[PDB]
Parts: structure tokens; C-alpha cells; sequence
């Protein structure tokens, strides 16, 4: 993507969501962070939406396999698509790491990068058979709470949904359905008590992230 | 359950 | 594809289907009919299912991006991705050539493959900006019609699945909403005509089709 | 228009 504008390829990444076309969407998002700029809120939205979707394809393609897996065939293919997912996250981690992360300042983008650092290791370690890829999860979570907690409302979306992932990651990685219910709680609790502070607009955004840690602790309890 | 549904 | 067993090429070409992984289910596809043996009926069906959800999705992405299309990213985007839907079309045809059309002898196999060759010129069709490519799609339906009508009963489903996609190419691509309808209207006929004919089994597979030129009959009319 | 969802 190395020759084409950064401006082309952030607009080309908004016509391929529109397109549903995730893996191009990704392609152009790693060529705009490639760039070496900073990427504005939209664009780190972007830059998630796409990666998202690619690996959510990929996830849900393993998990179908792996299932049936419970000759080598099933084997291969399940490794097949296991190697793409982890090539995936190694290369979102890749461009977390070169280098958004070190010039993430704000605690708006590092605390998005951050939560996606943890969750690219999350999926990693879905499919890892492993604890050193689950204490980076854990790790990369654990320091974006603590600057969402120290610099964000309760409220921000960024900081429910990383907690929401976090409190995931508990229950579903880290065998700790104690801590990912004590999480999705005291998030919810604590966002439930700062919506008075918001307008509509941002109410609206706030309170449908809290149904998912709703509708987890539902699931959950 | 659910993740963030960024 | 070339070092895999072709039993294995179809074993993953079905896991991919349920793994809804459509692009590994082509090339695993691809592999097969490359090992230079006729498909079976079930192996057919698998070639058509991998290619036609993907080359689906970039015609999805195609007219998302066409009526967007309506500086250069948006036409380049969408010459990107009609590119790759025409390469695409062109490997589906080029298995089609070679040799699925010369080795396939039985009605059931000729006008499977046939009527594929339209599809597959049809979505060149849709993009193409010409008449070639239109004539190609008409004539690979008519020679498919023609066996079909010989050699099928009318309630057969891929006698109604060419004759239902020979209307869409007539109404769409061909600009003859007459020869559409009429050709809709005599296919459901028929195949009314026949059904007393099957079991309930084979009742319920037409009727699911004939539903569809029902349908597009209701658009049109 | 519907096309055969083969």
C-alpha cells in the first residue's frame, strides 16, 4: 500500500466497509498506519472495524472446525485456518507494536491500543494449546484499565468496551468467571452512575455498550 | 458471550 | 492444490462450506476438478456453492461500490474489485474449458455445466461496459435449454435453475423483460404440470425453485 | 430478480 496516498487509503478502507470487503478494508488501514502518522479516532475505528471483522471471519471459521475436529484432514484445515487467524493478530500486534503504541499519547488512543493489543492476544490464545500469550493479554488489558480508569469517564465507550473484553477475557481465557463477573459489574455499575453526566447522544452510545456487559452477566450468573 | 462490538 | 489427494480436496471443500470459509472451498474445488476427473453430482454442486458465494460477494461489493462510483479512489476501488470478480469468472469458465464442458456426456452434467457458463458470463455481463460477453452467456444458456428440454424432466432443478437464471439473464442483462417473463411463466408451468410426477422429496425440491420464478414473475409483472 | 441459489 506503500504507493498509494494515506488519504486514498483511508477512504478506500470507508468504501470497502460500506462494500463489506473486511480484508481489503484491513489491507488498507495497515497501509495507512504504515505510513508512520498517528491515526485519528476514526481512523483507529477503522483500523478495528476492519481487523474485526477479518478475524472475526477467521474465529468463527476455527471454532466450526475445531468442533467437528472435536484421516488428517480436519486437522489440516483447522490448522489451516488457525495459522491464518494467528498470521492475522501477529500482524495487528505487529503494527500495535511498530508503532502505534509508543506514540499513542493521549489516553484516548492508548487505551484503544492497548484494549486491541490485549484482545488480538485474546484470540491468540483462543486457539493456543499458551500462557505466556494469555499473561499478554492479560498485561496489555490490565495497563489500558489502569489509564482508562486514572483518565476516562465511566462512561466512554472505549473504556466500557476494553472492560467488557477484559471481563471476557476472565471468563472465557483466564478460567476466572469470579473476576470477569466482578468486572462486567463494577463497570456497569460505575458507567450507570456517570450517565447523568452525558448528553443524549453519548447516552445512547454508553448505555449500549452496558447492555453487553449486561446481557454477559446474564448469560454469566 | 459478547465482546465489544467495536 | 496439486499435492493434495483429490478425496481430500473434496473433504475440506465441505468443511470450508460449513466453516462458511467460501474462497478455501473454491480453491480446494478448483484442486479437484484439476486432478482431471469428471465431478460427481455432489462435487458439482460443491464447485457451484464455493464459486457462486464468491464471486457473490465481490458482486455484492461491485454494485455497492458502482452506485457510489455513481478524485479516483472510488472508480479504482471498484475496478479493483471488478477485477478480481472478472478473474474470478475467468477461472470458473477457464475449469469450465478445461474440461469439465468436453468430458461432461451426461445431460446431467453438460447442462450443469453449461448453464454455469452463463452464470459465470452473465456476472462478466453485469460488469462488462460487451455484447461478446452477452452472446457467450446467451449461447451457453441455449445449449443448456436446448439439452435440457431434450434430455430432462421439467420439474428436474437444474432444468429450473438454468431456465430461471437464462430469465434473469433475458431480463437483466439481455434487456428482454418479454423473453423473461415468458420464459419464467412456461418454465413454472411445466414444471407444475410434472410434479405429480415426484416423490415428496423431489415435489419439495422444484417447488422450492419454482417459487423463485413465481417470485421474480411477481417482480416483473 | 432471484437467480438459482444452487
Amino acid at each position: 500500500m506503500g504507493s498509494m496516498e494515506r488519504a486514498s487509503l483511508i477512504q478506500k478502507a470507508k468504501l470497502a466497509e460500506q462494500a463489506e470487503r473486511y480484508e481489503d478494508m484491513a489491507a488498507f488501514m495497515k497501509g495507512a498506519v504504515e505510513k508512520g502518522e498517528e491515526l485519528s479516532c476514526e481512523e483507529r475505528n477503522l483500523l478495528s472495524v476492519a481487523y474485526k471483522n477479518v478475524v472475526g471471519g477467521q474465529r468463527a471459521a476455527w471454532r466450526v472446525l475445531s468442533s467437528i475436529e472435536q484421516g488428517p484432514e480436519v486437522r489440516e484445515y483447522r490448522e489451516k485456518v488457525e495459522t491464518e487467524l494467528q498470521g492475522v493478530c501477529d500482524t495487528v500486534l505487529g503494527l500495535l507494536d511498530s508503532h502505534l503504541i509508543k506514540e499513542a499519547g493521549d489516553a484516548e488512543s492508548r487505551v484503544f491500543y492497548l484494549k486491541m493489543k490485549g484482545d488480538y492476544y485474546r484470540y491468540l490464545a483462543e486457539v493456543a494449546t499458551k500462557k505466556r500469550i494469555i499473561d499478554s493479554a492479560r498485561s496489555a488489558y490490565q495497563e489500558a484499565m489502569d489509564i482508562s480508569k486514572k483518565e476516562m469517564p465511566p462512561t466512554n465507550p472505549i473504556r466500557l468496551g476494553l472492560a467488557l473484553n477484559f471481563s471476557v477475557f476472565h471468563y472465557e481465557i483466564a478460567n476466572s468467571p469470579e473476576e470477569a463477573i466482578s468486572l462486567a459489574k463494577t463497570t456497569f455499575d460505575e458507567a450507570m452512575a456517570d450517565l447523568h453526566t452525558l448528553s443524549e447522544d453519548s447516552y445512547k452510545d454508553s448505555t449500549l455498550i452496558m447492555q453487553l456487559l449486561r446481557d454477559n452477566l446474564t448469560l454469566w450468573t | 458471550a459478547m465482546s465489544f462490538q467495536s
